[PDB]
């Protein structure tokens, strides 16, 4: 089973330095080019440069975008893909993706990881404040205020309540995001039984469960 | 350079209907060497990693269904889908393969589906916030079609709001909003009645959720 999983993203100063990697198995990383995408929220794929396989002695190429101040490197050893970013700026905040490249046989990036978001800003990390919202069916919620940056996570029992499941886009104001989720179960189920909303919010390692009590 | 196009940049399509997009390259993408076009499509759901769909034009990778179909040649590419599903909502995305790699700006699918009413849910603030002198008053509006909606606050009779749409619902074509009202407690604790109104095309009546203070 081929996997990319993209860690390193989170908040930095402008001017600042980071560097991203990208962890693969399910496939023989050296007969493989490996690209750097990034996304902005809300706006397009960008193509940022690949790294060749080994039939190509492993040499990088460069979007003009950011040639001279990205840096692409690999470790054959260990399967894992690096992207040192440099000199950051407002423009370089986005979704950055790692994806599996050209074997020399196929056009095609036929994988891509999950994404790692980078923040590039002043602004200090704050935590959310978590708190519930409770009132055939029922709608409960939580409201996961004034946090920064993005993103945050959230789930509903662990994850085992799934369906009749949304959470609103995260929405800036005065420097902080708020968001919320919703989630909707039989009246019968509730509050009989539990229901809990887990939060999360990496750049602060804040972990929340916050039951909704009635 | 290469400058890939696409158009349109979004439209709405209802479920069983056929979907037609389009992408453009600056110069040709027909390489001379293996007489292929270095030209894939991807699929990004909301919220979701871009996935492949075709390649080589119109090669259709394996795990992608038939009503996918990639054409053209040169300059000239299209995606058609046909008998477009729910689950099809997303951003599609070109990309040329011959010098380096360029994604074009992305198609924005959303599907057409028949008008549905929101369900209003009205929360007051909870004490684990009042305790710290806030007080967020939430309006749920879910599951409506079409996205546009209009909602009004009321506090004992008359009109710090944070509005959020949803993605469309990859299953039942449906949008939800949240509004959010923030005051100080101080300012809460003054009035009783609070009052979300929501103002939707399928009905001339708004839907009113409301709590009072005194109830709580
Ligand atoms: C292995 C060489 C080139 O592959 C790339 C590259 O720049 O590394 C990557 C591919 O995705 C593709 O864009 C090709 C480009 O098509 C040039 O490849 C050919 C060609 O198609 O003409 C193929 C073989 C040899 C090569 C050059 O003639 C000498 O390296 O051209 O580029
Ligand atoms: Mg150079
Ligand atoms: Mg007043
Ligand atoms: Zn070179
Ligand atoms: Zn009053």
């Amino acid at each position: 089973e081929v996997k990319l999983v993209e860690s390193g993203g989170g908040l930095v100063q402008s001017g600042g330095s980071l560097r991203l990697s990208c962890a693969t198995s399910g496939f023989t990383f050296t007969d493989y080019y490996m690209s750097w995408v990034r996304q902005p929220p809300g706006k397009a794929l960008e193509w940022l440069g690949f790294i060749r396989n080994k039939a190509n002695g492993y040499t990088t190429e460069y979007s003009p975008s950011v040639k001279g101040r990205f840096t692409i490197s690999r470790d054959n050893s260990q399967s894992i893909l690096y992207l040192q970013m440099n000199t950051l700026r407002a423009e370089d905040s986005a979704t950055y993706y790692c994806a599996r490249d050209h074997d020399g046989y196929y056009e095609r990036f036929s994988y891509w990881g999950q994404g790692t978001l980078v923040t590039v800003s002043a602004a200090k990390t704050t935590p959310p404040s978590v708190y519930p919202l409770a009132p055939s069916m029922v709608t409960l919620g939580c409201l996961v205020k004034g946090y920064f940056p993005e993103p945050v996570t959230v789930t509903w029992n662990s994850g085992s309540l799934s369906s009749g499941v949304h959470t609103f886009p995260a929405v800036l104001q005065s420097d902080l995001y708020t968001l919320s989720s919703s989630v909707t179960v039989p009246s019968s189920t509730w509050p009989s039984e539990t229901v809990t909303c887990n939060v999360a919010h990496p750049a602060s390692s804040t972990k929340v469960d916050k039951k909704i009590v009635p | 350079d290469i400058v890939m196009s696409q158009s349109p940049s979004s439209l709405a399509v209802s479920a069983g209907e056929k979907v037609t997009m389009s992408c453009k390259s600056s110069q040709s993408l027909l390489n001379s060497r293996t007489r292929k076009n270095y030209l894939a499509w991807y699929q990004q759901k909301p919220g979701q990693s871009p996935k492949l769909l075709i390649y080589w034009a119109s090669t259709r990778e394996s795990g992608v269904p038939d009503r996918f179909t990639g054409s053209g040649s040169g300059t000239d590419f299209t995606l058609t889908i046909t008998s477009v599903q729910a689950e099809d909502l997303a951003v599609y995305y070109c990309k040329q393969s011959y010098n380096l790699r360029t994604f074009g700006g992305g198609t924005k699918l959303e599907i057409k589906r028949a008008d549905a009413a929101p369900t209003v849910s009205i929360f007051p603030p909870s004490s684990e916030q009042l305790t710290s002198g806030g007080a967020s008053v939430v309006c749920f509006l879910n599951n409506f079609y079409p996205k546009d909606i209009n909602v009004k606050w009321k506090i004992d009779g008359s009109e710090g709001v944070l509005n959020s749409w949803t993605d469309q619902d990859s299953k039942d074509s449906t949008y939800s909003m949240s509004s959010t009202l923030t005051l100080t407690k101080d300012e809460y604790e003054r009035h009783n009645s609070y009052t979300c109104e929501a103002t939707h095309k399928t009905s001339t009546s708004p839907i009113v959720k409301s709590f009072n203070r005194n109830e709580c």
